[PDB]
């Protein structure tokens, strides 16, 4: 199957704090595997999955110095952004970044990513061609012009097409990660004239899953109530979906559960 | 404004059985800015040692976090999650329903 | 392998 | 030298 690597970075300034807090989180196949936090005792990148303790001390020394550089870069950027948006002192501000690469099932690069957000809203992103920039805000045009003239995109293109792929390849070999947990499903019965039927999906990984209810071949959206997929806290996820049904005719309704770990979609009736 | 109002769910890790120890989760999502306060309550009292996950955000830039603690459900005991965030004027309380 | 932003 |  496909693979991916991502780094999610955040700098937050506050009035009572005199320097902003920088946090970087590394992801492989959407699972946290490194983290850095400037608030930490002695700020360093730390392994967040057992398979990363394989890396030697000089790996963590290099990553840590890179994070310290990112921290200074974010700090300067927050200051310039105050000017761009004519914001005064005395407020809280957020600068986020996402970057990384997607690989196909053949381990070839499908697409790179480099996006920034200020105050939680899109600020500037590198286009899929990895040569041009998209920026919506008028204030973000100042940045886009500066970056267009300085060949910043070439620098990021080299990372996304080179190191991001090379190191992801290495990470996948060092953890060859392919694990999926299939959903275990059951339907509960909630006599509310009616009863509510609630289809449960538990113990599944990854989080992506689809629950549907059917009456005589028709999927039922007539108030199919859900909850957002939620983590159990042990690495797996939970979810349920419910329908409003006339009492007595329970066996007319079936629940189906779709998930990439299943040999084929589940089909469930209340028993 | 810039604020995004958090979404909240309260639920146990394992299917609830009265008297059997379990884990209660308070899952808070889709909020900005990242600063937030989460208290987990039993019959109105603060539950002392609530474990808090590390800061993370989603691809839509919104932040999320999972609070959890050990608990043993019974017939009558109440459990809730109470969240404070700058997107709201007053703290939000969500109660635990063992059927959801 | 974290990135280093263009100075 | 940041944003920028």
């Amino acid at each position: 199957g496909p693979h991916s690597m991502r780094y999610f970075e955040t700098a937050v300034s506050r009035p009572g704090l005199e320097e902003p807090r920088y946090i970087s989180v590394g992801y492989v196949d959407n699972k946290e595997f490194v983290r850095f936090d400037s608030d930490a005792e002695n700020p360093r990148y730390e392994p967040r999955a057992p398979w990363m303790e394989q890396e030697g001390p000089e790996y963590w020394e290099r990553e840590t110095q890179k994070a310290k550089g990112q921290e200074q870069w974010f700090r300067v950027s927050l200051r310039n952004l105050l000017g761009y948006y004519n914001q005064s002192a005395g407020g809280s501000h957020t600068l986020q970044q996402m970057s990384g690469c997607d690989l196909g099932s053949d381990w070839r690069l499908l697409r790179g990513y480099l996006q920034f957000a200020y105050e939680g809203r899109d600020y500037i992103a590198l286009n899929e061609d990895l040569k041009t920039w998209t920026a919506a805000d008028m204030a973000a045009q100042i940045t886009r012009r500066k970056w267009e003239q300085s060949g910043a995109a070439e620098h990021y293109k080299a990372y996304l097409e080179g190191e991001c792929v090379e190191w992801l390849h290495r990470y996948l070999k060092n953890g060859n990660l392919l694990r999926t947990d299939s959903p275990k499903a059951h339907v509960t019965h909630h006599p509310r004239g009616e009863v509510t039927l609630r289809c449960w999906a538990l113990g599944f990984y990854p989080a992506d899953i689809t629950l549907t209810w059917q009456l005589n071949g028709e999927e039922l959206t007539q108030d199919m109530e859900l909850v957002e997929t939620r983590p159990a806290g042990d690495g797996t996820f939970q979810k349920w979906a419910s329908v409003v049904v006339p009492l007595g005719k329970e066996q007319n309704y079936t629940c189906r559960v779709y998930h990439e770990g299943l040999p084929e979609p589940l089909t469930l009736r209340w028993e | 404004g810039i604020q995004k109002t958090p979404q909240i769910q309260v639920y146990s890790r394992h299917p609830p059985e009265n008297g059997k120890p379990n884990i209660l989760n308070c899952y808070v999502t889709q909020f900005h800015p990242p600063h937030i306060e989460i208290q987990m309550l039993k019959n109105g009292k603060k539950i002392p040692k609530v474990e808090m996950s590390d800061m993370s955000f989603s691809k839509d830039w919104s932040f999320y976090i999972l609070a959890h603690t050990e608990f043993t459900p019974t017939e009558t005991d109440t459990y809730a999650c109470r969240v404070k965030h700058d997107s709201m004027a007053e703290p939000k309380t969500v109660y635990w329903d063992r059927d959801m | 392998f974290a990135p280093g932003n263009y100075p | 030298g940041g944003l920028s």
